[PDB]
């Protein structure tokens, strides 16, 4: 089973620990068995713990008051850990979703290792780099190349990214 | 995927409390645009719900 991975936090930093200061808000992940969609889609919201960023909210639209309810990344540490424990993680600079999910998990101080430890991490930008050198491998410039429609989509927030970045890692590896 | 929509509502009605920080660009009437009518008897009450959230914001302890 591939899973696809899309993390959505509270804005990034540019100096030093572009995780530390910083929570994650939203987690959107989908499962992809034998080159199709299983429907097993991984979508819950966090806590924002702090004031969601200026930037990041003209982004794709999230206020603090929404993840108000919404329960915290220790709710769902052994729910997401078990999830993609053991599997492959495609997601589009890992650097950034990793560094922030090993961050949380720092933040529960139960021994928990690094992700990188337990699941073999992958990252989808580092292959459109070496396919397309020079050129914008962005999200939204990988959706436009392979003619994938991005903002006609029900799904809205990581979900929507991680749905997009499965379609583009299937047909890079089609 | 009934509540996949349903989710999606409390996302757009949260944008109303974004209105007593009106520092950045935020188009309240876009919401109204973004949620159809088919929800509107959820939304009727997402605003009370998100208008008391913006009072107290966060607060941890
Ligand atoms: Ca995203």
């Amino acid at each position: 089973r591939q899973i696809v991975l899309d993390t959505e936090t509270t804005g990034m930093n540019q100096i030093g620990a572009h995780y530390e200061g910083h929570k994650i808000i939203e987690i959107g992940a989908v499962e992809v068995v034998n080159r199709r969609l299983t429907g097993n889609n991984f979508h819950v919201y966090l806590k924002p713990d702090r004031l969601v960023d200026p930037e990041a909210f003209g982004v794709h639209g999230i206020a603090d008051e929404f993840l108000l309810d919404k329960p915290t990344f220790a709710e769902v540490a052994d729910e997401f850990m078990d999830y993609i424990r053991g599997a492959e993680l495609v997601i589009h600079n890992a650097a950034f979703d990793i560094g922030f999910m090993d961050y949380e998990f720092s933040l529960l101080k139960r021994d928990i290792p690094k992700t990188n430890t337990f699941c073999k991490v992958t990252d989808s930008l580092a292959v459109a780099r070496k396919m397309f050198p020079g050129k914008r491998n962005s999200l939204d410039a990988l959706c436009a190349r392979y003619e994938i429609d991005n903002s006609k989509r029900t799904l809205h927030g990581a979900l929507l990214d991680a749905q997009i970045l499965a379609e583009v890692y299937l047909a890079m590896t089609g | 995927q009934t509540e996949m929509d349903k989710v999606n509502v409390d996302l757009a009605a949260a944008g109303v409390a974004f209105k007593e920080r009106y520092n950045m660009p935020v188009i309240a009437e876009a919401v109204e645009r973004e949620q159809p009518e088919h929800l509107r008897s959820w939304f009727r009450e997402r605003l009370i719900a998100h208008r008391l959230a913006s009072v107290n914001l966060s607060r941890l302890p």
